[PDB]
């Protein structure tokens, strides 16, 4: 039916699952994978 | 920038604020609310034209995320009225506007502690548009609240059948199996159905796999080179999701978890540092950070976290939180108050054996702490014997129970011998209590 | 509709139950409260003020339930200590101590005749002890998980039991036999009470839904959407016009038994309210909770 495309075409979804997953800020892996590799190196 | 430019000047602006809000929805909700507020009043000077229902619906939606639940409800009702007034707006489909307005209103009522009205409104949507998904799923969630085997489990699968290409529905199907973890290894298949490249990349399902693979941890079979491989597989999943997304907090969370399991608590704090700094308002981070603290002989820094996690309006006495609360407590305030919280927990559900065992253990700890090296107040010696007797009765009772905490409690015999020699010591120290009594007596004389 | 009295720091420890009388047998004027501080405080609600009258002790563990005999001015208090101790409000003295060992002791249930005392059992049965005997007279052979709530009908015709999994067991105190087993809930039933007319049965499950069923034909009379947290305690207005609900969200909702509508709500408790009870007329509604403050709510 047309109702589906009628609604989905005008609505807006600001947040979804992945949006929840990522932090709102800027937290890159540079400060993380560094330790992730250091620990392995010691092992 | 363009909106900023137009805002200052007033070239008879009518719709500029509409755009302002339309952009600000993702950003600070209040900016959009203010934009809508000013826009509402800018639409009555040129003519006496009733505000279109869409704007009022959108502002009510903004409020819905806020505490203005009643105000948002009034907005939604007015939007429904106005949309109904749109008899000649078939091209704009006033019907769809009313549909979304009612959907939002039902969501609010479900959030307003009125599930009857939420169900009624969702069913009013269903009767007129069965091809819709979200309401069919919210009804299932509402029925799930009472129980996971009720029409929730059926409505979710039916929603998937009518739309198998809906990630939300399939993830919900994946969630159904979470209530019963007996599908530990088997839930991999149902969680890999939609991992096809067309759906990829999907971080939600990948993190679900990482979790269900982490759940397998905490077993005594690690020495069999089995839990190590599981750790390695989970770590690899986390690394991949980290590479493809460096801003996903949950990957870092799971990495910190596995490192703690690897024994790097001194190093677990650093990794959990970033996740906490991003957003500490997630149940898991509190508990993991408390785990690290309590591991370092810091109950001072752990009990507060456990309390804060319990500050949420979901429960008051959770069993797991208290179980993690009493780890190495030996101080006066961490034994008697530990008993208080233990009773609080067992109050909601006494059926657990672990509570009945920890209570007796702390009872014995206190009894020996006052009946071995004391030589303390007398009335305490009077109460210690009653406490030890109750601990002994519980020791007798706990032995007859079949199932245990995945570990048989046949090791209560040492507890019985401890209680026996404690009884002997108490019968010995009551004499000391009497001597102290006669001492204070001759003193006052 | 408001709050009359506000007792601050009513106890050292959190209060989990409250008992107030309804008859004229020197009970409606005295409020008996059981808290985790092992303090059975017999408050005399005299001069429209809550004044302490007795302070009974002896329970090793915190008080779990408190209730006043309908046809008698004495009371009793239980705890998880397996030592249900009877008390007399006339003198503030202990009558006896039923040692419901080793651990088998749960909330109390005064019979309307004030002759029998029902107690839940970990084995899932409901033991019926004698008030003047203290020995196990007869136990209801309806096993399962555990008895979480027991209530006596005001006229003593039926008796319902709330299990850990939303299983209502309708027994017959007239013959001590299980009549109906209403299973409209899957959540642990916290507490329940009979309507003043012994016609409706309210269930306080952990789903936030007040499903009021019918006892005569064991049917659901309607699903009512309560609070957001778990409904802890529930009581009927003695005139049988409304019923208060105590939940785990600092909310005291007075729902209408007839219209299933919230006639009023109180938010004066900073913590969760554990106990709510009416007055002998239904105007005053005493309330307890983790806040350790007794709030008397006046609803003329």
């Amino acid at each position: 039916v047309d109702v589906t495309r009628d609604i989905v075409s005008r609505e807006r979804v600001w947040r979804t699952r992945t949006t929840i997953l990522q932090s709102t800020g800027k937290n890159f892996s540079k400060n993380i994978f560094a330790i992730l590799q250091s620990v392995k190196a010691r092992e | 920038g363009h909106l900023k430019k137009v805002t200052e000047q007033y070239p008879d602006d009518v719709e500029a604020w509409i755009e302002l809000a339309q952009i600000l929805e993702q950003t600070d909700i209040q900016g959009a609310l203010s934009a809508y507020g000013t826009a509402t009043r800018i639409l009555q000077e040129k003519v006496q034209a009733d505000v279109p229902p869409e704007i009022l619906n959108n502002v009510g939606a903004l409020h819905f995320r806020l505490g203005n639940l009643g105000e948002a409800k009034k907005y939604f009702l007015a939007s429904l009225d106005r949309a109904k007034a749109e008899a000649e707006h078939d091209e704009h489909y006033y019907n769809a506007i009313s549909v979304t307005t009612s959907y939002n209103l039902a969501r609010l009522y479900e959030a307003m502690c009125e599930f009857h009205e939420a169900e009624k409104l969702y069913k009013n949507i269903l009767r007129e548009h069965p091809n819709y998904v979200d309401c069919y799923l919210r009804l299932g969630a509402m029925a799930r609240d009472k129980g996971n085997f009720y029409e929730a489990s059926d409505w979710f699968k039916e929603a998937l059948q009518i739309n198998q290409d809906h990630p939300d529905a399939w993830s919900l199907i994946g969630n159904l199996h979470l209530a019963k973890q007996e599908w530990g290894p088997g839930q991999k298949k149902f969680e890999r159905i939609l991992k096809q490249p067309s759906t990829q990349s999907d971080t939600y399902s990948m993190l679900a796999l990482g979790n269900v693979w982490l759940q397998t941890l905490h077993q005594p079979t690690r020495d069999r080179e089995k839990e190590k491989r599981h750790q390695d597989r989970a770590l690899a999943i986390y690394k991949q999701v980290l590479r493809n997304d460096a801003k996903n907090l949950y990957a870092a969370n799971g990495i910190g978890a596995v490192l703690a399991h690897k024994g790097y608590f001194r190093e677990a704090r650093d990794v959990f540092a970033q996740v906490r700094e991003a957003t500490a308002d997630i149940s898991d981070v509190w508990l993991n950070l408390a785990h690290i603290y309590v591991e370092q002989k810091q109950y001072i820094s752990a009990v507060q976290m456990y309390e804060n996690c319990l500050r949420k309006f979901y429960k008051h006495q959770n069993t797991e939180v208290v179980l993690y609360l009493a780890r190495a407590l030996f101080k006066c305030g961490k034994l008697q108050e530990c008993k208080q919280t233990l009773l609080k927990a067992r109050h909601v559900a006494p059926s657990d054996t672990v509570l009945m065992f920890n209570v007796a253990l702390v009872l014995q700890r206190l009894a020996t702490s006052v009946l071995k090296d004391e030589k303390s107040n007398l009335k305490e010696v009077l109460n210690a014997v009653k406490e030890l007797e109750l601990a002994h009765r519980y020791f007798s009772y706990l032995s007859k129970v079949g199932d245990k905490m995945r570990f048989d409690l046949a090791l209560a015999a040492t507890e019985a011998r401890q209680c026996s020699d404690l009884l002997s010591q108490a019968q010995y120290h009551v004499a000391r209590a009497r001597k102290q009594d006669e001492e204070e007596r001759e003193l006052r004389a | 509709y408001g709050i009359l009295f506000k007792q601050e720091q009513a106890h050292d420890d959190a209060i989990w139950s409250v008992a107030w009388g309804t008859n004229k047998k020197e009970n409606s004027e005295t409020v008996v409260t059981g808290s985790l501080d092992d303090l059975v405080k017999v408050w005399k609600w005299r001069d429209e003020r809550l004044d302490l009258q007795w302070s009974l002790e002896g329970h090793q563990l915190g008080v779990v339930s408190v209730d006043i005999s309908h046809t008698l001015p004495i009371a009793a208090s239980s705890s998880l200590d397996a030592h249900i101790r009877l008390w007399d409000l006339e003198n503030g003295k202990q009558i006896k101590s039923i040692d419901a060992g080793p651990v088998d002791a749960w909330t109390l249930a005064f019979s309307p005749d004030s002759q029998y005392l029902a107690t839940g059992t970990h084995v899932g049965k409901v033991n019926i002890f004698g008030v003047e005997s203290g020995k196990k007279e007869y136990s209801l052979d309806t096993r399962g998980k555990f008895i979480l709530s027991i209530a006596y009908s005001p006229d003593g015709k039926y008796l319902a039991s709330g299990a850990i999994d939303g299983i209502i067991n309708i027994f017959d105190i007239a013959t001590g036999k299980l009549l109906h087993t209403l299973e409209g809930h899957a959540m642990p039933i916290r507490s329940l009470t009979f309507s003043p007319d012994s016609q409706l049965l309210v269930t306080a499950s952990d789903d936030g839904y007040i499903k009021i069923y019918d006892v005569q034909h064991a049917n659901l009379a309607g699903t009512l959407s309560g609070h957001a947290s778990w409904v802890l305690n529930v009581a009927f207005c003695p005139d049988d016009t409304h019923f208060v609900s105590s939940s785990s969200d600092k909310s005291v909702k007075v729902w209408d038994v007839g219209t299933r509508t919230c006639v009023h709500t109180f938010f004066d408790h900073q913590d969760q309210v554990w106990g709510v009870k009416y007055n002998g007329n239904g105007s005053k509604i005493v309330s307890v909770g983790d806040d350790q403050e007794i709030h008397i709510y006046d609803c003329p």
